């Protein structure tokens, strides 16, 4: 029982425990930190910590009513970067009794609530999470998972092909369900909305589930195949979120889709929820995700939101196609695809997983490639996710020459020969190209493809390795 | 610019050309390679919104080698010459059905 | 009524309108655009505009089952910032017909989706935002307000 | 800060602004103003905008705690109509921020209140109302509109045909859907519920409703095409209504009709959005119209209640047929059937477009040309509305000797055989009677209605030019 | 059974029956015909009777499938009007069964539907209508009437007091509750919002109810009497009503007001319906009645719309103070007055009386005079209208010099001083200005209340004698 | 008086006697000069409540002529005898369908 000392003092003698090892149960946070110049990094650290657990700018008598080395976050390592004159990863280890269960946005509130505008700081970035067993079995997960999704819509032993309709806002409802049909009856397993088409002036959303369920039903009848359409049912409120949600189970839809960031966390959660309680798939788009999370230096690394948004729910999840016309490497793209789809993944930091992460039987998430890919992207693709993903070509199949339903069919063409191909026992990654060129001899929308997009190729540098 | 004509599809491997038995000898290999077991499907019907096939005998626990699958194939072949027939193969250490590909289309 | 050809070409053919002035419906973006070296700061914004609204990569046929220029966005204007070799203030105008009545969950999502992440772009700050007051009207606005607290 | 002037003084010293430009954000009343002899016009009109807006008949000191030059109705311009002693075009303006968000009650409340009985004015029309689009985009709009509609009933490339089932009232319900099933069966798009016929004890409408779905049912089965009947859900309470509107769903019915005035606005604006929720097409009859817009000295002009009904909700709307058995010029009828469907409808003051109104993509009204139309007037019909209306013969297909299939093909055939004659390039207006008299050698049930009705023809003076 | 005979007829052949007595069930109605030149007066009388409930401007052959004869309207008289050459009073009877039970609705869309924009006629007005007992029993009527009231509020031998806060729009919702409680607290019974005041941007409605609510409570515990607020609950939607009208009823407000022509007599008759549920009063404006009513040769009297105000519901009803800024005659007034407070009410033309009608013992509306009236109207509206009205004085208390509430017991006084030489034995309408200005002597609120308006005085020609 | 006969319809230019390629032509010419883009679309049936049929090709986007149209719908004719055929007009500065009539019936 100490005393009560009015007046501010440093940070470091209350928040930065270097000695102390991690509790299993503690929620670790790595933190890529750059101080301002002449702050000391430990004191960057532990303010860090006391941010974003308990700490106050001045001590508070109120500290003393209370054990307060049961909840202070502590940051128990510091290591400076490789070629950083001021960037060091903080290791911060948080106590499971500071969040709530169940909770995504809590835990985001309590982590990057508002240390990333320390005055002190230069710039942060939340790199990695260990979330512990015993966090992880207060949330429900994906409604689903890969392996009931899996079950439910009848694939198995290939990659699923999507499109997003072209273009993204114009289209009249039946128009836009006319292209989902052509699109599906060549051969795609599913259409999608445009993250930005909910409910416009040109297109009501009830139109639109109407027409795509009416698409949906008729390529199904045609091919004999299950057909799907991410009905976008993000919406400017919980209830008009929750409307559009039941309209597509009123018509039978097997999947709905989400921005789980601009539209939230909460709503996220309550839709998964309600996606559990009702049977339907939920594809999780990530728009906004490259505002936080593009920036080597700034914002927080796309695992981090990748394991909340395992947590708070989804079936699917984008990951970004490594080789299209949108950023991430490849090894943190491998790193965060592990992390959503494996009970287990090992530390590796040469892949970005900076802790050991175990889901404790949490089901997996889809990963979706979508963005700027083609047939020729096709077989790097299905060596990098492997079938337990979504390979999505936009303007890889209604731009195709002849139409809709042929560039389905080429994607469809291409897709199947890269899976035959890897299954019997050829290099992927090596003889792509001949894959591809063996199946145009036999595929006339795939070739007509291949010769529309051959020197198509997206390659910068990579901000974020 | 070509139509594209109206076929009834049935699932994985579908789009491609017609399976050379060399090829679904191949198939068999890799899930054997892979640890999947094998078993031999039957149906009257491709329906999509059919769960379940009817299992011919039961799946080829012990089975190591891509004859004995071809034997069962042939076997649920000659005794439904007017069934769709399918391998599929099961992934136990994630109980997902990793495999699916039709053999025989009725005769 | 124009013929359909399949391929890729440059956003700033039919995204980049510098002689366009802004309507009074439209909603107006201020971004800070740093391109990646060697990429024309005209087509970057040219592809933040296609891209946050109606442009895809390569030219789709169902856009000519549509008015497009009703619906694109057209960045209306570049400037370089002061004392900065590769950034400008590019301003970009949407129509009002884009976005969801009420939404700004609609609003950031056609903004801000996916744009900051393009390859061709090194870094992108969204500055600010002209709400036209037709859409202003769309939207409850603060529960109370200042003088009703 | 002025002070608090008690007692009366003249409305003209705070509510004429004749120097003031319109705001692109307010709402412009065009009004035909008839004073008393020695009453001002200017102080007439400024007593309109001072009652319409905030004035009160004497000062009151509360005028002081507010900013009401924000929201003071003005008067910008006074000019006389051609060919009056005493008869005035008064345009007054009134700031957006005087009315409530969506809501076409209110809009009516302040503009048409109580400015109409005022002592000192002899006579008021309001002849035209500019809708801002700020203002525009508060409100729903039509449930569907034109294309949607379309879209839904799988209708393209010509006007929709329909009629009433006469008598009005006096059937019952199964002798009722018998009629229907046979204008139906016989060509007929639509058939619809007069007016009066909401639930009476000769006829109950849950009867109706279920004898009406299953002709529906049955003509579609033999003809192949959507059939619809406008079921009337207009009823004493919202309660009652909106039963009937969830029972016509129920029977999947694919349209209901409502009375919009003497109905209400609020109960349209209910029943609309109720529509737009449940994917229900929404057809408006306008009785009691002729009540307040027969005469054009007072009341308030058809276009009026055309712009309130488009926003209130609305996919059809009746027009009139100028050369059918009610009155409507054909100028004005023009005017505000380019109105209702119009995206934008520049100003015109010779087709009683007083101002230029832009609808911000609100969807289009279809217009229904409905009352004392036979096969004759087709051809005008077709010329005068073209294809996005629906024309309506109740006694023009009923009336038919051979019955009510019959009529329904003869005026089938006869609106195929206008729209084919139009499509290749002929005259319609120059060459209607020939088109009629080569399709009644080719079809004699039109041959039977054209020898029937060919000397019935209703001209009177147009009391509303 | 007659046969069918396909043409049309005259509709004087089957609508007109000269000598027909009208059953004691039917529905009477009195209407002021002008037809086109050249027309016979007898055949336009039909075509109103046969457009009003049966005909149809050809034969139909589903005529025969019924019994026309006992659901035709049918005109009984027709009679000139003195001093017009084209103009004549016509006398249409309708059967019971034509209407539906309990709908005033559907009432007016039979009678007024579209008659009134018939060719053949110039001009239609609708006098009177005769609402037979059988009808009268099937409405609720109004939702508590006069004396329950009275009862109710606590309030006997005397006029009510009121008054409309002013200005109509600008003041916020505090400003707004202040003036109310200024007003209630100097003796005034009620306040009222404007009938344009809904919900705006400078004033939500949630605060200006809870405001008034706070100020109804400070002025009641103040003076010690029942104090209210009209709280106008007249909405875009039925939805929003109700919202409205329920948040009226959580604050224990005893009374809310709505437009019933704007707003509609289906939501009317519903917040009746939820006023008699949950003992609310129902204050009727009657915004928009002017539109319809002002002009003598077309449109509805506006004792039509009071018998159908009064079956759907309302407690209180706005008749025109006949001396004030907004016309209406004496006589007429003293008629519809009557119509509205009476239970039985003998023909006399009069008065505009054209027919004898009995309430049944359904409840009498309130009559509210509002407009343009101040302390020396009083006298003569207590000679016209008697206790069981509602005088509302919105510029007459508000104006007044020294504030609201200066204002309003200086009309209280007035009130009170009138009623009292009333009871003495005195004659209002000789004595007025006497019995005002010995009161003056006695009260200096009147005093200035008088000096500030004695030469204010709104006289014209009456349009509609 | 007759009775009206059972005959199944297919919407706008049905209750007309049989369109000759004359008058097929000048519907196609309309739509062109109104600047609608032709398309032809087929089906196995005409049911009412489908909402899409089969898109032949791509919509004759640069059109300028009716032989071109013409060339498309007997293409399809030929590729599908048993197929009911239609042409369809895209207005697209609203964005719908203007134009819809059969253009052949199973043969
Ligand atoms: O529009 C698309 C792809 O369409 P297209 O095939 O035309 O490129 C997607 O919404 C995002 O671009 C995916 O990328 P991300 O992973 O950032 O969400
Ligand atoms: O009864 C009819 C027409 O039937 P019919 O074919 O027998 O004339 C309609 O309800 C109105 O008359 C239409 O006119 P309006 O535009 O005034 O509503
Ligand atoms: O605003 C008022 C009166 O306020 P004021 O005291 O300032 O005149 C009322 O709403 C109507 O004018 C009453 O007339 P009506 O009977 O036509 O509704
Ligand atoms: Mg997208
Ligand atoms: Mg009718
Ligand atoms: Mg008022």
């Amino acid at each position: 029982g100490a005393g009560y000392d009015a007046g501010v003092q440093d940070y470091r003698l209350t928040y930065y425990a270097p000695d102390y090892t991690p509790r299993d149960t503690d929620i670790l946070a790595a933190f890529r930190m750059t101080p301002q110049p002449g702050v000391p990094p430990e004191e960057c650290a532990a303010a860090v910590a006391a941010e974003s657990s308990t700490g106050t700018w001045t001590t508070v008598w109120t500290d003393l009513l209370t054990d307060m080395d049961r909840y202070r976050g502590r940051c128990y390592d510091i290591e400076p970067v490789p070629g950083e004159d001021n960037q060091y990863i903080a290791y911060v280890a948080y106590p499971l009794d500071l969040f709530e269960e169940g909770s995504v946005t809590n835990l985001l509130t309590s982590l990057v609530g508002n240390v990333f505008g320390f005055k002190a700081l230069r710039a942060l970035r939340l790199e990695d999470l260990r979330i512990p067993v015993a966090y992880v079995k207060t949330f429900q997960g994906p409604p689903h998972g890969i392996q009931v999704e899996r079950d439910r819509i009848n694939k198995y032993g290939r990659p699923l092909l999507g499109c997003t309709i072209k273009p993204k806002l114009g289209l009249s409802a039946k128009n836009y369900g006319r292209a989902v049909y052509e699109c599906l009856r060549g051969g795609l397993d599913f259409t999608k909305d445009d993250e930005n088409i909910n409910s416009q002036p040109f297109q009501r959303w009830r139109d639109r589930f109407l027409f795509v369920a009416d698409a949906i039903h008729k390529s199904q009848a045609e091919t004999g195949e299950i057909k799907g359409h991410y009905l976008n049912v993000t919406a400017a409120t919980c209830e008009e979120m929750m409307k559009r949600a039941a309209y597509a189970k009123e018509l039978e839809m097997p999947i709905v889709m989400h921005d789980f960031l601009t539209g939230g966390f909460t709503a996220n959660t309550t839709l998964a929820h309600w996606c559990r309680d009702n049977g339907i798939l939920l594809h999780i788009h990530r728009a906004m995700h490259a505002v936080i999370d593009r920036q080597k230096n700034h914002g927080i690394h796309f695992r981090v939101l990748a394991k909340c948004l395992r947590m708070s729910g989804g079936d699917h999840i984008h990951t970004g196609t490594v080789v299209g016309k949108l950023e991430g490497d490849r090894a943190g793209t491998l790193g965060f695809v592990d992390l959503l789809r494996e009970n287990y993944i090992e530390q590796d930091k040469s892949r970005g997983v900076y802790f050991t992460q175990d889901w404790a039987s949490m089901p997996g998430v889809m990963a979706v490639a979508s963005g700027g890919i083609h047939v020729w992207h096709m077989p790097a693709l299905v060596e990098i996710f492997g079938d337990d993903s979504v390979l999505q070509f936009g303007g890889g199949t209604l731009g195709h020459p002849w139409g809709n339903a042929p560039g389905a069919t080429a994607n469809r063409v291409a897709l199947e020969a890269c899976v035959q191909a890897r299954n019997e026992g050829r290099n992927l990654a090596r003889e792509g190209g001949d894959i591809i060129r063996e199946a145009c001899k036999w595929s006339p929308e795939l070739a007509a493809a291949c010769e529309l997009w051959k020197e198509i190729k997206f390659e910068f540098d990579t901000v974020d390795t | 610019m070509k139509t594209l004509p109206k076929e009834r599809r049935y699932e994985t491997l579908s789009y491609l050309p017609p399976l050379t038995d060399q090829q679904i000898e191949k198939q068999i290999n890799y899930c054997l390679q892979m640890g999947y077991i094998p078993a031999v499907e039957f149906n009257e019907t491709s329906e999509p919104e059919a769960y379940y096939w009817t299992m011919w005998k039961l799946p080829l626990f012990g089975a190591n080698n891509t004859r004995a699958v071809l034997d069962e194939i042939q076997a649920c072949r000659s005794e439904y010459g007017n069934c769709f027939i399918r391998v599929v193969g099961f992934d136990n250490v994630k109980q997902c059905q990793a495999v699916s590909f039709i053999v025989h289309k009725p005769g």
